[PDB]
RNA sequence: GGUGAAAUUCUUGGAUUUAUUGAAGACUAACUACUGCGAAAGCAUUUGCCAAGGACGUUUUCAUUAAUCAAGAACGAAAGUUAGGGGAUCGAAGAUGAUCAGAUACCGUCGUAGUCUUAACCAUAAACUAUGCCGACUAGGGAUCGGGUGGUGUUUUUUUAAUGACCCACUCGGCACCUUACGAGAAAUCAAAGUCUUUGGGUUCUGGGGGGAGUAUGGUCGCAAGGCUGAAACUUAAAGGAAUU
């Protein structure tokens, strides 16, 4: 399931939340796979996706919310975007 | 000595009763 | 009182070549007259023969075929694929108590923009040297068999238009290989096919249903 | 310290008007002045003005629908059968 | 060279139905029913109603020549009774001696998966 | 007051009730688990079978039976002649 | 005076360089930033304006035309809308189910925006005050307060005079009844509870 | 069209039926069993998602954290109530046609509320296994659900590697059965309804003749319908349970 490595990550591997510190991390290069919920604004996750297949960045589709987005990944609040920068003791990179 | 019936007639008293009561109060 | 009879017509209908067999019987219409026209009236028309009458042999008995009228042509009108139904006098006889009954239902698509609903079925069986009484079945391999099965029949039709399709469902080869290829789940006896229901229809395209009995 | 037992938000009408009337004001009330969120941010602003109005302050968006409620059940049901219909010509 | 067509016997109670018709089931002839030849209100589904309504089927089939004829026999189905009527045996076997070929019989009879609660309430018919 | 289990019930569910047919007896049984009767009458009574035989335009062919799942004696089939009333060798089967 | 909203929609005129402002009766589940599809060629999606001779069986429609070019004449309140039972390609006609549980049958060529129209349910809280509906009636025309016909005087209406108060004749009005005896019930087949 | 027999009703404007469909609501038939889950009521299509639960195995952990329940909270069949959606079949009321001395009952046809769902009430049943919960022992056998163990077990292929289907022997947890009664019971019967005069394992609740009466009044919850607690006056020598002719 998604939550379960999502948990580990958050526990194991580095993160950061919201919108500008995703997009300075993929930009600078470390990010490896981007997390967008499904009522995000097309013209975010569209510029989202371009920036990621410039960068050369993995994309993977989340179908729901921010609200439970936040509570997959640990936090109380919402997220509309996240990034992983290493997996840590997770395998989301090779598998999905 | 039908249960049912009387205990329908018991609750049709019942009816009268309060609306007696009611009457005063 | 008008006689109907010398107000009607007589036509003859041809199989598609899916089936040897070509003629399946003989209609009654009424006479295309100007005012009516009832040519046109005869295109939303199905007709129903068996199997076993459109094979020669007699282990299609349990099977047969309905079969829409697509194009008419002087008395000669050929028809088309619209839906097989397995007979319920006989579809009442495999099904019986102290066994577990299997059913499974897909939406695929094909190659030629039909859209059928195919359904299956399949049973446990008494395996021999058995002593027990009923062999049910666990409740999971149904879980297990059910995704496999349409797995199974849904690459088949996938990639094979309508006319090998049916080509090869009169053979009821579509059966054989289920059992060997699920063998490690249950005996699995009696897997002929259930119903297949034709619902969305491409345009008439012209020429092409012609093949059928050119 | 919840001054009213039953009463709630119908408080004002005081004790005329009856109780079929004003309890029934008051279920409406309920769900009319409930906190709604937009579903394209997530956040609890929506509020109602006008009669089908469901306007915010934070989204910026306003989404059309019942007078008292955002989505009924006649609005999920006639989705879920215009879907459907657009799935059986769109398939 | 022979010509088909479909009877449909249709096997009520109080009541027999025969309709010999084409494949297409488009156009239908003999229209005769077990209450043709009798006036009684209670003997429509015995046998003799039954083998009278199927002599004139047989007698009115012939009318141009048609020689053959299928049969599938169904009872009232729904949710009423789900049992064929006690005239239709003798409706298919009159016919059948008349000389009309019958051939490819087919049980009809429409049945639900437990659905359209049927009439009598809970307690049902009471006598 | 005999009839210690009544009928096969000994766990819960409840089931559901299905009507009874054909009977002018109907009403709701006490759980599927009534006497059923199954039937597999022949579509054609026995005798008058050598003229269907040789009416057939094919050979051989045909003969199946009507296959009538019955749920419809319950409780009143001794009108009906199904269910036998017995006594304290009631102990046979069930 | 309209409890179902307006939905004020820009078109693109494909002649000229303008656009055009649209006043559209407000569907519920649309909003405003969404593209309206209007047109035969169109998707099944709610607020598009597919004639009901390009949809199948079964489909919600709001705002039917009556006859093409009529531009908007039913299903205009609401909490209301069509169904499509059938459809005959000869002569082509579109069946469907009025808002009052009527049968009407119309043109191919009429377009409905598919859904249902805002507010929906409207009439399900009472009134209250005299004020709301005052407030209400304003809106709309000088039909508020009315009065009752018995309580009348003879020349002010057929209803009305006596010592005592009673209607008097029968209440029912033939249609054929010229004006001026028209008040009551009008070609009443039948009265009383229902 | 129907009933034992009739009748209302629909039928040249085509009744009923058939073939092509389309739309609406409800259910999950056959598979359905002295076969299975849930505390109870209750659960009988496909698939995905979410969490929870019993049993099994453990040479892993805590350490007696444990059993029953006044007052006290949650679920709770059908029916009923508030406001929407829906409203196809059936259908409390009702409208009709019978039979009947009489029939607003049984019988045929329509038919509102209701039968389905949403948010909030209703807290009731032959809600029965009429048998409370926890723990221990006691004559046997067979079948069955889930798990596990051993036997080159018989099968499945690419005989054979495996899996899974079953065979044999056994185990735990069960729903439960068949023959007998050491024992109990007034008997019907009970592997407990046994281990109660040879009377005592722990715990909660209920009843002291039948009516009056689950009634009066007083409290309490409920929109209402209703629910919980709950008498007295007066009357009778019989009410009631199991089997026999």
């Amino acid at each position: 399931s998604i939550n379960q490595k999502l948990a580990l990550v958050i526990k194991s591997g580095k993160y950061t939340l919201g919108y500008k510190s995703t997009v300075k991390s993929l930009r600078q290069g470390k990010s490896k796979l981007i997390i967008i919920a499904a009522n995000t604004p097309v013209l975010r996750k569209s510029e989202l996706e371009y920036y990621a297949m410039l960068s050369k960045t993995k994309v993977y589709y989340f179908q729901g919310g921010n609200n439970e987005l936040g509570t997959a990944v640990g936090k109380l609040f919402r997220v509309g975007v996240v990034s992983i920068l290493e997996a840590g003791d997770s395998d989301i990179l090779t598998t999905l | 000595m039908r249960a049912k019936w009387r205990k329908k007639r018991t609750r049709r008293l019942k009816r009268k009763r309060r609306k007696v009561r009611a009457r005063s109060k | 009182v008008v006689d109907p009879f010398t107000r009607k017509e007589w036509f003859d209908i041809k199989a598609p070549s899916t089936f040897e067999n070509r003629n399946v019987g003989k209609t009654l219409v009424n006479k295309s007259t100007g005012l009516k026209s009832a040519s046109d009236a005869l295109k939303g028309r199905v007709v129903e023969v068996c199997l076993a009458d459109l094979q020669g042999s007699e282990d299609h008995s349990f099977r047969k075929i309905k079969l829409r009228v697509d194009e008419v042509q002087g008395k000669n009108l050929l028809t088309n694929f619209h839906g097989m139904d397995f007979t319920t006098d006989k579809l009442r006889s495999m099904v019986r108590k102290w066994q577990t009954l299997i059913e499974a239902n897909v939406t695929v698509k094909t190659s030629d923009d039909y859209v059928l609903r195919i359904f299956a079925i399949a049973f446990t069986r008494k395996q021999a040297n058995q002593v027990k009484r009923h062999s049910y079945a666990q409740s999971s391999h149904i879980r297990a068999i059910r995704k496999v099965i349409s797995e199974i029949l849904t690459k088949e039709v996938q990639g094979s238009t309508l006319a090998q399709l049916t080509s090869k469902l009169i053979p009821e080869v579509i059966n054989k290989e289920i059992e060997n290829a699920t063998k490690d789940i249950f005996p699995l006896q009696n897997i002929h096919v259930r119903k297949v229901k034709l619902l969305k229809q491409p345009k008439f395209d012209v020429g092409a249903l012609m093949a059928l009995h050119g | 310290a919840k001054r009213t037992k039953k009463v709630g938000i119908t408080g004002k009408y005081g004790v005329r008007y009856g109780s079929s009337l004003r309890r029934q004001v008051k279920k409406l009330e309920i769900q009319q002045h409930a906190r709604y969120d937009c579903s394209f941010c997530g956040k609890k602003t929506v509020k109602r003005g006008a009669a089908g109005i469901w306007t915010c302050s934070c989204c910026k968006k306003t989404v059309a629908g019942g007078a008292y409620t955002v989505s009924t059940a006649a609005a999920a049901t006639v989705r879920s059968t215009i879907r459907r219909l657009r799935e059986m010509v769109e398939a | 060279s022979q010509v088909f067509g479909v009877a449909r016997i249709y096997a009520s109670f109080n009541d027999t139905f025969v309709h010999v018709t084409d494949l297409s089931g488009k156009e239908t002839i003999a229209r005769v029913t077990g209450g043709m030849k009798v006036k009684a209100d209670r003997d429509e589904s015995s046998p003799y109603a039954a083998m009278l309504a199927a002599q004139d089927v047989a007698a009115k089939c012939k009318e141009v020549g048609i020689t053959a004829v299928h049969v599938k026999i169904r009872a009232t189905g729904g949710t009423r009774t789900k049992t064929p009527g006690p005239g239709g045996q003798a409706a298919l076997r009159a016919l059948a001696r008349s000389g009309l070929r019958i051939g490819r019989i087919e049980d009809v009879t429409p049945v639900p998966s437990d659905s359209t609660r049927k009439k009598g309430g809970r307690r049902g018919r009471r006598l | 007051p005999k009839k210690r289990a009544s009928n096969g019930r000994n766990k819960k569910g409840r089931g559901h009730v299905k009507p009874v047919r054909c009977v002018n007896c109907s009403k709701s049984i006490p759980k599927d688990k009534a006497i059923k009767r199954m039937a597999i009458r022949n579509i054609v009574e026995a005798a008058a079978v050598r003229d269907l035989s040789e009416a057939s335009v094919y050979p051989e062919y045909a003969l199946p039976k009507t296959y009538n799942k019955l749920h419809y004696c319950v409780s009143c089939a001794i009108h009906a002649r199904i269910v036998r009333v017995r006594s304290r060798e009631d102990r046979k089967n069930r | 005076g309209r409890g179902a909203p307006l939905a004020k929609v820009v078109f693109r005129d494909p002649y000229k360089y303008r656009l055009r402002e649209e006043i559209f009766i407000a569907n519920e589940g649309v909003h405003t930033g969404q593209f309206i599809y209007a047109g035969k060629k169109a998707s099944l999606n709610v607020g598009n304006v597919l004639p009901l001779g390009s949809v199948p069986e079964g489909t919600i429609v709001s705002n039917v035309e009556e006859k093409p070019g009529d531009r908007g004449a039913l299903a205009r309140a609401s909490g209301n809308y069509v169904i499509i039972i059938g459809h005959n390609p000869d002569e082509n006609k579109t069946r469907v189910r009025l808002p009052s549980g009527a049968k009407k049958v119309i043109s191919s060529d009429a377009r409905g925006v598919i859904g249902v129209i805002a507010g929906g349910g409207r009439v399900d809280k009472p009134l209250l005050k005299a004020g709301r509906a005052f407030h209400k009636y304003r809106l709309k025309r000088n039909s508020w307060p009315k009065t009752r016909g018995v309580a009348m005087n003879p020349v002010d209406h057929p209803h009305g005079g006596g010592n005592h108060q009673h209607i008097g004749k029968a209440s029912t009005i033939s249609r054929g009844a010229v004006s001026g005896q028209k008040a009551g019930l009008i070609a009443a087949r039948r009265t009383g509870l229902l």
